[PDB]
RNA sequence: GGUUAUUCAGAUUAGGUAGUCGAAUGACCUACCU
RNA sequence: ACCCCCGCCGUUAGUUGCCAGCGGUUCGGCCGGGCACUCUAACGGGACUGCCCGCGAAAGCGGGAGGAAGGAGGGGACGACGUCUGGUCAGCAUGGCCCUUACGGCCUGGGCGACACACGUGCUACAAUGCCCACUACAAAGCGAUGCCACCCGGCAACGGGGAGCUAAUCGCAAAAAGGUGGGCCCAGUUCGGAUUGGGGUCUGCAACCCGACCCCAUGAAGCCGGAAUCGCUAGUAAUCGCGGAUCAGC
C-alpha cells in the first residue's frame, strides 16, 4: 500500500523511512 | 481457546489470531511468538496445552487489553468532557480532533452524508 | 603540477579565454594537457507568465554556468610571466591551485 | 581477431568487443543467462548471431551502462551488428533489410507545462 | 482521422514460435506495459496445454481464436433521423482485435485463482467450442441475423 | 500596509522565524527566489531585458 | 512539544508566584495561550484571551500537562 | 424488475424555462425563451 | 527557416571509463600505464525530391534502395490585424476620487484551518496479473558553507551524540521503484483496505490547544470497481513505477 502507515513502499511515499525500511 | 476472558480466535494463525483480538494489534502479536519461542506458522486447532495457558495467560496479564483497555479509552474522554478543553468538545458535537477540514468531508467521524 | 579552474556564464568567451591560456603555456613553457570542460551544472527556473493568474503558459530560463578546465605541469619562469600578464578575462572567475 | 561496435539507446550505451570462441557471453561480468533472469526479451538481443548462423561460436564482452534494464538489451542488438558487420562486408547485405541498424529514436519525451506528462491533461470540466 | 487511412502498428513477431498473432495476445494481457509479466502468464499456460493434452499450444491457440472470431456485426448508423443496427462484414483486423480482446476478458470472468491457469482453461475451452468467451461471440452474431432486416444500408 | 511591511522586513529585530523572504524591487511577499531576491514578475522582466547575467530563454 | 522544558511565560510564573508567597487572590489576565499550566498552579483562576476576551475559566489537577489555550474556546458557537 | 405521482439533489445548457435523465419518498404491480 | 534537447559519426581536450593488453591482486580499475572506446561539453559534416519506378504541364503524390534518421525524424522556444469594454489599481507604477489624532502605525491573541451542506481538481483503495517479507540487479536530472551527511554506540523507531571528507563528474542526500529467487497467505469487510481515535515519544522553532509534520503501540471506519452524466490520450504516447528541485525554520 503506497499508503499504509506500516509498510515497506508505506514510507517510500511520505518521505521517510522509519521502523519497517532499512536505515544507517 | 478462550483468550481474552471473552474473544476466541480459534482455527486460523496464531499471529494472526492474536490481531483480532482487541487490544492486541500486529506487533502486540509478533511479541507473544518471540517470548514463548512459538512458530508463527502453525494454527490453534493443532497447538499443546500447555501453549493454549503458556501463550495466553502470557499476553493476558502482561499489558492492558479487552474491555478494560477500551475502559481507559471511553475514560480520557471524559477528562477531556467535563472540563471543556478543545480536544474535548470535539467529542461533544463530534467533530474530529485534528482540526481538519470540516468543510469538505470528514464523514468517518461526521456520519453518511445528510444533505438537508 | 600547478591546476586551473575556469567557470563562466558565456561559451564564447570560454573557449576562448582557455584557448588563449593553452597557446601561451604551451608556446613558452613545458607540456600543458588541453582544455577540459566540466559537466556544465546548469540551473533551471520555471515560473508563472501572467502578472496574477494563470497556472499555465507560464515560461522558464536557464543559467548555463559553465566549467573548463586546463593543467600545465613545468612551473616555468616565461610561462607564469605570460599568465600573470597576458591574459584577457572578462565573465569568467578561475581559481588557480597548486 | 577482435570485433567491435557502439550500442546505445536512452542514454544507455552499450561497448561490444567480440573475439570468436565457444558462446561464453560475460557482460559487465555475471554471464549472458545470469544477468538477465526472468525477462523474455533477453533471448532477442542475440538474433545477429542467429542472423550469421553462429550461436554456440561466439564468446563476447559487452561493456554496457546506464538505462534501465531492458533498454540496454537493445542497445546490445545494434552494438552487435556493428560489431560483425565491421570485420564482415557480406553480413549486412542480409542483416540490414531484416532491420537491426537504427539507433531507434523512440527517447522518452520531455515534461511540457499546463500538463501532466507532456500530454495527459487535468480532467477537463465546465461545471 | 479524416485524411489518410492512418494504417496498423506492425508488431514485432514472437520470442519463441516466431509468428505475429501470438504476441498480440499478449499485449492485451499486458497491464501497465509489463510485457515481460504477461508473456511469462501466457506462456505459463503454454505449458499448462501439453499437461491437459499432448497438443502443442500453437493449434490450442490457432484454434482458440478462430472459434471466438465473430464474422459480422451490429453498428448503428443514423438515417436522416434514426438509429438502426446495422448488421455487416468485419474488418479482417477487427476480428482478430475483438477475438483475442473478449479472450482475455474471459480470462478475467472465470472463478480460477491463478491467472495463467484462467487462460489455460480458455484457450482450450475456446479450441473445444464451447467457453465464457466464446458465446460473447455467438452472442453478437445473433444480434447481427436478428436485425438482418435494415441490411440494406450496407454502405 | 505595503509600504510599512516592506520596510518592516528589512529589520529583523526578533526571532528569526519572521526574517520573511521579500523582492528587491517591488517587495512582493510571495514567490521570492532567494538566489535573486526577486519575485517572478521582474525577475521575468529583467530576464527579458538581459539584466539578469548568464541566464538565457531554456528551450530544450 | 517541549519534551526537554515545559514551556510557558515566566511573567505566568511571576503573576502566580507572588499569588503563593503569600496565598493572594487568582484573578489574571493572560494572553499566552500557547502556556503549559504549572503543576501546583491549581484553584487558581485564569482569565485566558482568546482575540475576544477574558474567560474566567478554572482549573483542576486534571488540566495540568494541557495548554491554556485548551481550555479557552476561540470561536462563536463550539 | 415495471407504472404513476411528487420532491431536490444532481445531470445535460453559456444561462433560464420545460423536458428529457438520474435519485429520494409516498402510492402501486429534444422545446421554447433571454 | 536560421535557436537549443534527443536521434549517425568524427575533430579538441584527458583525474569519466578498460583483466578489454601486461605486472601486483588485498583477485576491489585499487597501482603502474593509455585515451583507441564509454562518457563529458563544444565545434562540424549529414536528408536536398538527391537517386531508380509510375501519374503529372508544373507544383506534387505514391513505391524501392542506400542511410542512424525520408517527405517538418521526434520534441521545445516561438503564438499575427484583432476579439472577448476578458484578467490584474493586490506585483509594480498611474489620472481622478476618498481617510489623514485615523481607512495611517505597533505589538499580543484571535481568524483565513469556523461545518447541517453542494460542486471542481486529486491521493489512496476496495485486492490473488495480486497483500506481507529476506536476498539480489539496472536510471536521468538535480541540489548541497551557517548546508547534503558516509562510518560507530544507545533504541521498537522518528531522533540524538561523537566524527572523516566536500568553494562540489572525485565527499554526501543514494536501496531508483515495478521487478528476478524463496516464504507465509487462500477469497475473507480479509495479512486486502488505513480512515478514525486513546495513551507514550522525537525534530523545528520565542510558541505546535486553537493550528505542524514524524515515529511505535492500539483502535482496524467507508469501501465488492460505482446512476444520469462525464474526462485524458494516436506511440515511447496512455497507463503504470520511483527520483529531484524550486518554494522553505519546519510544514
Ligand atoms: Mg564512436
Ligand atoms: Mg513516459
Ligand atoms: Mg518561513
Ligand atoms: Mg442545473
Ligand atoms: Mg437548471
Ligand atoms: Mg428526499
Ligand atoms: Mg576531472
Ligand atoms: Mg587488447
Ligand atoms: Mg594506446
Ligand atoms: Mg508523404
Ligand atoms: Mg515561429
Ligand atoms: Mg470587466
Ligand atoms: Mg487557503
Ligand atoms: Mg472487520
Ligand atoms: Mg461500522
Ligand atoms: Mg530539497
Ligand atoms: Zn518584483
Amino acid at each position: 500500500g503506497k499508503g499504509d502507515r506500516r509498510t515497506r513502499r508505506g514510507k517510500i511515499w511520505r518521505g521517510t523511512y522509519g521502523k519497517y525500511r532499512p536505515r544507517k | 481457546a478462550r483468550i481474552a476472558g471473552v474473544e476466541i480466535p480459534r482455527n486460523k494463525r496464531v499471529d494472526v489470531a492474536l490481531t483480532y483480538i482487541y487490544g492486541i494489534g500486529k506487533a502486540r502479536a509478533k511479541e507473544a511468538l518471540e517470548k514463548t519461542g512459538i512458530n508463527p506458522a502453525t494454527r490453534v486447532k493443532d497447538l499443546t496445552e500447555a501453549e493454549v495457558v503458556r501463550l495466553r495467560e502470557y499476553v493476558e496479564n502482561t499489558w492492558k487489553l479487552e474491555g478494560e483497555l477500551r475502559a481507559e479509552v471511553a475514560a480520557n474522554i471524559k477528562r477531556l468532557m467535563d472540563i471543556g478543553c478543545y480536544r474535548g468538545l470535539r467529542h461533544r458535537r463530534g467533530l474530529p480532533v485534528r482540526g481538519q477540514r470540516t468543510r469538505t468531508n470528514a464523514r468517518t467521524r461526521k456520519g453518511p452524508r445528510k444533505t438537508v | 603540477k600547478i591546476r586551473i579552474k575556469l567557470r563562466g556564464f558565456d561559451h564564447k568567451t570560454l573557449d576562448a579565454s582557455a584557448q588563449k591560456i593553452v597557446e601561451a603555456a604551451r608556446r613558452s613553457g613545458a607540456q600543458v594537457s588541453g582544455p577540459i570542460p566540466l559537466p556544465t551544472r546548469v540551473r533551471r527556473f520555471t515560473v508563472i507568465r501572467g502578472p496574477f493568474k494563470h497556472k499555465d503558459s507560464r515560461e522558464h530560463f536557464e543559467l548555463r554556468t559553465h566549467n573548463r578546465l586546463v593543467d600545465i605541469i613545468n612551473p616555468n619562469r616565461k610561462t607564469i610571466e605570460q599568465l600573470m600578464t597576458l591574459d584577457l578575462p572578462t565573465g569568467v572567475e578561475i581559481e588557480i591551485k597548486t | 581477431e577482435q570485433y567491435y561496435g557502439t550500442g546505445r539507446r536512452k542514454e544507455a550505451v552499450a561497448r561490444v568487443f567480440l573475439r570468436p570462441g565457444n558462446g561464453k557471453v560475460t557482460v559487465n561480468g555475471q554471464d549472458f543467462n545470469e544477468y538477465f533472469q526472468g525477462l523474455v526479451r533477453a533471448v532477442a538481443a542475440l538474433e545477429p548471431l542467429r542472423a550469421v548462423d553462429a550461436l554456440g561460436r561466439f564468446d563476447a564482452y559487452i561493456t554496457v551502462r546506464g538505462g534501465g534494464k531492458s533498454g540496454q538489451i537493445d542497445a546490445i542488438k545494434l552494438g552487435i551488428a556493428r560489431a560483425l558487420v565491421q570485420y564482415n562486408p557480406d553480413y549486412r547485405a542480409k542483416l540490414k533489410p531484416l532491420g537491426f541498424l537504427t539507433r531507434d529514436a523512440r527517447v522518452v519525451e520531455r515534461k511540457k507545462y499546463g500538463k501532466h506528462k507532456a500530454r495527459r491533461a487535468p480532467q477537463y470540466s465546465k461545471r | 482521422a479524416r485524411r489518410r487511412r492512418a494504417e496498423v502498428r506492425q508488431l514485432q513477431p514472437d520470442l519463441v514460435y516466431g509468428d505475429v498473432l501470438v504476441t498480440a495476445f499478449i499485449n492485451k494481457i499486458m497491464r501497465d506495459g509489463k510485457k515481460n509479466l504477461a508473456a511469462r502468464i501466457f506462456y505459463d499456460a503454454c505449458k499448462i496445454i501439453q499437461e491437459k493434452t499432448g497438443q502443442e499450444p500453437l493449434k490450442v491457440f490457432k484454434q482458440a481464436v478462430e472459434n471466438v472470431k465473430p464474422r459480422m456485426e451490429v453498428r448503428s448508423r443514423r438515417v436522416g433521423g434514426a438509429n438502426y443496427q446495422v448488421p455487416m462484414e468485419v474488418s479482417p483486423r477487427r476480428q482478430q482485435s475483438l477475438a483475442l480482446r473478449w479472450l482475455v476478458q474471459a480470462a478475467n470472468q472465470r472463478p480460477e485463482r491463478r491467472a495463467a491457469v484462467r487462460i489455460a482453461h480458455e484457450l482450450m475451452d475456446a479450441a473445444e467450442g464451447k467457453g465464457g468467451a466464446v458465446k460473447k461471440k455467438e452472442d453478437v452474431e445473433r444480434m447481427a441475423e436478428a436485425n438482418r432486416a435494415y441490411a440494406h444500408y450496407r454502405w | 500596509a505595503r509600504k510599512a511591511l516592506i520596510e518592516k522586513a528589512k529589520r529583523t529585530p526578533k526571532f528569526k522565524v519572521r526574517a520573511y523572504t521579500r523582492c528587491v524591487r517591488c517587495g512582493r511577499a510571495r514567490s521570492v527566489y532567494r538566489f535573486f531576491g526577486l519575485c517572478r514578475i521582474c525577475l521575468r522582466e529583467l530576464a527579458h531585458k538581459g539584466q539578469l547575467p548568464g541566464v538565457r530563454k531554456a528551450s530544450w | 512539544s517541549l519534551k526537554k522544558g515545559v514551556f510557558v511565560d515566566d511573567h505566568l510564573l511571576e503573576k502566580v508566584l507572588e499569588l503563593n508567597a503569600k496565598g493572594e487572590k487568582r484573578l489574571i489576565k493572560t494572553w499566552s495561550r500557547r502556556s503549559t499550566i504549572v503543576p501546583e498552579m491549581v484553584g487558581h483562576t485564569i482569565a485566558v484571551y482568546n482575540g475576544k476576551q477574558h474567560v474566567p475559566v478554572y482549573i483542576t489537577e486534571n488540566m495540568v500537562g494541557h495548554k491554556l489555550g485548551e481550555f479557552a474556546p476561540t470561536r462563536t458557537y463550539r
